[PDB]
RNA sequence: AGGGGAUCGAAGAUGAUCAGAUACCGUCGUAGUCUUAACCAUAAACUAUGCCGACUAGGGAUCGGGUGGUGUUUUUUUAAUGACCCACUCGGCACCUUACGAGAAAUCAAAGUCUUUGGGUUCUGGGGGGAGUAUGGUCGCAAGGCUGAAACUUAAAGGAAUU
């Protein structure tokens, strides 16, 4: 019977078992639990302004050798300390 | 080791394939005959080819061996293909004119061919 | 065999199969008539009696209980009914 | 235990066809199975079935010609409407030209094409092709 | 991956048996799993019977033989060369 | 297959096995075609006339090819009492 | 020069067998790539890709190239062949020969109006090679071959104008899904559509009637 | 049908039962062999010699159906039928593979032993499984001298006979040669017995 | 690490955490 | 918590070997190993394969019961019974050969009858770590059992086979 109920009057069992089994999905848990509104630094936003506290420099991970020239910026709304990344070459001079 | 190479092995068998009587049962007499028969560029090579050939010439005298095919092998077995036993060819013989059978075998006889000599055991 | 008659089995095939595996379900038992010595007093006895049958006239064992077919007494005669 | 009689009968028929056998012993017995065999006979997917009668359910022996490919049951018996016939035939049949979805309806047991012409619909039994 | 149909050794339908002890290293092994070799060797060594016979009271006729059953663990049986590994095709051979 | 005007589309209408009706595939390199010579009165075969029997690869692999062939031979009259329907 | 060895090669060279249909109908084994090209002169080649295969040895690898080549004309015939070789061009040359030797025909059909010419497949046919499955559902006119570009090209050389496709498994393995698709278009004639139900006399094998031009 | 002159004559019946051809094997018996007729108390299963004759003449018609008498191939790996195949390959045409049969005579098209037959006649299918296996790939009917216990895989025509005996194997080959020669049209009347001794196909111990 | 030794280590660590727990609660 | 406590023997005490050895090896040795009464609810507790039902390639051996064969042997040569031989049947622990069929393969008479997808039903899993951890409940004298996350981190782990 493929391990699933197959009666014409057995729909609650499939509906319930679907409800628990979809919780294993990463997207299903991420959306319904609403962790983006609690633990995400951006708080469910595409952009976030902040204040440049200091200029930062980090080293690359294995098989690589560079300093990424990052920056530590405190978001305004949340007030959390968040590291950012200045993308283009020679762009730290613009920021301060 | 004295293991002969396949080159002298195959050529020697080919020599006896078409030349039974030419290779005599002695080494020296047919050693030069092998040179006269096959194009051999080395005196050493024809010496070993005749040595194996003479040794094979001795073994065939004792009896047939594998891979002989000497144009005379069929001569005996084409003569020895007509054994044809004169009378007792396992038919109407080996008994007192009656075939020894069993009870179940008799029921097979009474099926369609009951007109036969039977001897139920 | 791909082409065989499951609808008209031969006598040998039906006699070999179990009573529950034949073309039609039927018993394999039978009823026997046993007579005590001297008096006739015919009585019917099952093949698997499961008990010790006695003719009400004479207190004599006519068969002994057995897991398979019932074993009739030596001083008895049996006939198919 | 034994839940459906037609499911076992059709499975045995399919197994016999896969084994190159021209016969199969159907032994859950039913009237739906008999009617399911009659509609198969109407399109020539089987030969002749004769029902052995004991004082129990019964047995059926159907002679199979080498024309049937697959016969199955659709359990549970879904409440297919008259507009869902095309959807079922588009998921249980290889091609639209042949193949017959055998469904039970208030006018009896028959196939999908006859249901369209009679303009009636019922429960879906299975499929034959 | 699976190696043998009988996983450990000769046990289908029991589930548990009383274990035995190896005679070499005293390893605890299941009775079925243990590899048993029977020793039928004579009480005397190879030859030397003729020396015994000359110094034998009564018309000899004794020649006793000691009988013993030995249980070997997998590690000891392989190490003692009693049981040797085989190819996959030879593994199925009994 | 045919279209509306009636001319026969689809090519090489395939053969079928003589024991269990099944299309013999083009790459089914296990099906042989049995040919049986026809005798006439004098007991000599007549070249050119054959009794064509076809057996699919599946039947041959099962080992029922011999059983099927005698059934067809007995049905067509080639053999007399080598098969029994009521086995 | 060909100097064929097989009986079929002698027959086709002499001009006795003039159609590939007779060999398909009689299931006559053939291993001679002259036979296939002579009977099917419009026969084309299309290689998907070349994937090297490496075997490790005591000192370095033994890189060899594996090529997949499709052989088939767009009117009912198609063939596939895979061969490994040290040189990529040699693998392609050998792949053409094998694909020629493995030419299979196609049973086209319709989604259905019984009106024009066979465009789609007659029934639903699938083939499995390893873990990949390829389903070929018939499609209405004008739908086209909706599938991966590799199998779309293979089906376009098979003569199919429109079809539906479903795949399950690691479809990224091109060789497996090509063979699985090849089996799918190989089982089309296997299906017994009710039109092919009438009994027909068994044709006598061409070799039996042409045994005079065989051997010696 | 047949002119009814091919029925088992008492002379042929006497010969067949003299070589113990009817004597089959013990309880080992495949379900694909219904030719067995009762069973002796010892355990030997008796083969109906009548069914062998109709199967023998059916094979003869099949062999005679071959137009050119070289596509017929007789193969034998057992030493008890080597001479029978050789004599059968010299009296009724056909090519012999008596002795070792190399793996590839039927499939490898560049070998020195490559032949393209239309009919293969093996002696022991169990001992000639390689020949049957290759014959399956190239669409060739197989005729085998099978017993009750011998496998019937890829065997289209069976000849019920005893394979564990020189007498039975030689007799079946002798009878098969007799029937096929009469069908070809070289053995004149079908009533006169063949002028060669049946022991010619037999194999001597040396 | 082995499963047994890892489980024993985390069990001893759990025992230590619970012993610290019993001091406050 | 009592009885019992001979061998083996978590701890521990020594003898060594070893650069180090409170490990492997040797000699002692407590708890324990046995049992009574009450708890603990765990295992590679595995056939790593849930239960019920139907169908499908053959072959032999074996366990329990039954049937038949003037079958063999046995006591009083010969009745019974019993023990064996042959044939058959039902339920079993299983096994040998093939692979229609399935599977990624190793392999499987099911792990087959699943893209030709549907016999009935229960439980579990959704990349690898964190983690069976933290907390909250619940059971237990305790050791521990059941339910059971998140933050964070990574582009790999993992399975079967080839050289």
């Amino acid at each position: 019977g493929k391990g699933k109920p197959r009666g014409l009057n057995s729909a609650r069992k499939l509906r319930v078992h679907r409800r628990n089994n979809r919780w294993a999905e990463n997207n299903y848990k991420k959306r319904l639990l609403g962790t983006a509104f609690k633990s995400s630094p951006f708080g469910g936003s595409s952009h976030a302004k902040g204040i440049v506290l200091e200029k930062l420099g980090i080293e690359s991970k294995q098989p690589n050798s560079a300093i990424r020239k990052c920056v530590r910026v405190q978001l305004i709304k949340n007030g959390k300390k968040v590291t950012a990344f200045v993308p283009n070459d020679g762009c730290l001079n613009f920021v301060d | 080791g004295r293991v002969r190479t396949k080159t002298v092995k195959r050529a020697s068998k080919a020599l006896i394939e078409r030349y039974y009587p030419k290779l005599t049962l002695d080494f020296q007499t047919n050693k030069r005959l092998c040179d006269e028969i096959a194009t051999i560029q080395s005196k050493r090579l024809r010496n070993k080819i005749a040595g194996y050939t003479t040794h094979l010439m001795k073994r065939i005298q004792k009896g047939p061996v594998r891979g002989i095919s000497f144009k005379l092998q069929e001569e005996e077995r084409e003569r020895k293909d007509q054994y044809v036993p004169e009378v007792s060819a396992l038919d109407l013989s080996r008994s007192n004119g009656v075939l020894n059978v069993d009870n179940q075998t008799s029921d097979l006889v009474k099926s369609l061919g009951l007109k036969l000599p039977l001897s139920v055991i | 065999v791909l082409v065989q008659d499951l609808l008209h089995p031969t006598a040998a095939s039906e006699a070999r199969k179990h009573k529950l595996k034949t073309l039609v379900q039927g018993p394999r038992s039978y009823f026997l008539d046993v007579k005590c010595p001297g008096c006739l007093n015919i009585t019917t006895v099952f093949s698997h009696a499961q008990t010790a049958v006695t003719c009400e006239s004479c207190s004599t064992i006519l068969c002994t209980p057995t897991g398979g077919k019932a074993k009739l007494s030596e001083g008895t005669s049996f006939r198919r009914k | 235990t034994r839940s459906s009689v037609l499911a076992d009968a059709l499975n045995a028929i399919n197994n016999a066809e896969k084994t190159g056998k021209r016969q199969v012993l159907i032994r859950p017995s039913s009237k739906v199975i008999i009617k399911f065999l009659q509609v198969m006979q109407k399109h020539g997917y089987i030969g002749e079935f004769e029902y052995i009668d004991d004082h129990r359910s019964g047995k059926i022996v159907v002679q199979l010609n080498g024309r049937l490919n697959k016969c199955g049951v659709i359990s549970p018996r879904f409440n297919v409407k008259i507009g869902d016939i095309e959807k079922w035939t588009a998921n249980l049949l290889p091609a639209r030209q042949f193949g017959y979805v055998i469904l039970t309806t208030s006018a009896g047991i028959m196939d999908h094409e006859e249901a369209r012409r009679k303009h009636v619909s019922g429960k879906i039994l299975g499929f034959v092709y | 991956p699976k190696k043998r149909a009988s996983n450990g050794r000769n046990k289908k339908g029991r589930g548990h048996v009383k274990p035995v002890r190896c005679v070499n290293c005293s390893k605890s092994i299941p009775k079925d799993k243990a590899i048993k070799r029977m020793a039928i060797r004579n009480i005397v060594e190879a030859a030397a019977v003729r020396d015994l016979s000359e110094a034998s009271v009564y018309p000899e006729y004794a020649l006793p033989k000691t009988y013993n059953k030995l249980h070997y663990c997998v590690s000891c049986a392989i190490h003692a060369r009693i049981v040797r590994v085989r190819s996959r095709e030879d593994r199925k051979n009994r | 297959m045919e279209n509306d005007k009636g001319q026969l589309v689809e090519l090489y209408v395939p053969r079928k096995c003589s024991a269990t009706n099944r299309i013999i595939k083009a790459d089914d390199h296990a099906s042989v075609q049995i040919n049986v010579a026809k005798v006439d009165e004098e007991g000599r075969a007549i070249p050119g006339e054959y009794v064509t029997y076809a057996l699919s690869g599946y039947v041959r692999s099962r080992g029922e090819s011999d059983d099927s062939l005698n059934r067809l031979a007995q049905n067509d009259g080639l053999l007399k009492n080598v098969w029994s329907y009521s086995r | 020069g060909w100097v064929p060895v097989t009986k079929l090669g002698r027959l086709v060279k002499a001009g006795k067998i003039t159609t590939i249909e007779e060999i398909f109908l009689h299931s006559l084994p053939v291993k001679e790539f002259q036979i296939i090209d002579t009977l099917l002169p419009g026969l084309q080649d299309e290689v998907m890709n070349i994937k090297p295969v490496q075997k490790q040895t005591r000192a370095g690898q033994r890189t060899r190239f594996k090529a997949v080549v499709v052989v088939g004309d767009s009117n009912g015939h198609v063939g596939l062949g895979i061969k490994t070789a040290k040189e990529v061009a040699g693998a392609i040359r050998a792949g053409i020969i094998i694909a020629k030797l493995s030419v299979i025909p196609i049973r086209r059909g319709y989604w259905g109006t019984n009106l024009g010419q066979p465009h789609s497949l007659a029934t639903k046919t699938t083939g499995k090679c390893g873990s990949v499955t390829v389903r070929l559902i018939p499609a209405p006119r004008g739908s086209g071959i909706v599938a991966s570009p590799a199998v779309k090209k293979l089906l376009q050389l098979a003569g199919v104008e429109d079809v539906y496709t479903q795949s399950n498994g690691k479809t990224r393995t091109l060789e497996n899904t090509l063979k699985a698709a090849f089996v799918a278009i190989g089982n089309t004639y296997g299906f017994l559509t009710p039109n092919l139900w009438a009994e027909q006399p068994l044709p006598v094998s061409p070799l039996d009637i042409y045994s005079d031009e065989a051997s010696a | 049908s047949l002119p009814a002159t091919f029925d088992l004559t008492p002379e042929d019946a006497q010969l067949l039962l003299a070589a113990n051809t009817h004597l089959g094997a013990r309880n080992v018996q495949v379900h694909q062999e219904p030719y067995v007729f009762n069973a002796r108390p010892d355990g030997v299963h008796v083969i109906n010699v009548g069914k062998t004759w109709e199967k023998l003449v059916l094979a003869a018609r099949i062999i005679a159906a071959i137009p050119n008498p070289e596509d017929v191939v007789a193969i034998s790996s057992r030493t008890f039928g080597q001479r029978a195949v050789l004599k059968f390959a010299a009296h009724t045409g056909a090519t012999p593979i008596a002795g070792r049969f190399t793996p590839g005579s039927f499939t490898n098209y560049i070998t020195r032993s490559f032949k393209e037959p239309r009919l293969v006649i093996v002696t022991d299918p169990r001992s000639d499984a390689q020949a049957i296996k290759e014959a399956s790939y190239v669409n060739i009917p197989v005729i085998a001298l099978t017993d009750l216990d011998s496998p019937s895989e890829f065997v289209d025509v069976a000849i019920p006979c005893n394979n564990r005996g020189k007498h039975s194997i030689g007799l079946i080959w002798y009878l098969l040669a007799r029937e096929v020669l009469r069908l070809r049209g070289a053995l004149v009347d079908r009533t006169q017995p063949w002028s060669i001794m049946p022991d010619l196909y037999f194999y001597r111990d040396p | 690490m082995r499963a047994k030794w890892r489980k024993k280590r985390t069990r001893r660590l759990k025992r230590k955490r619970r012993k610290v727990r019993a001091r406050s609660k």
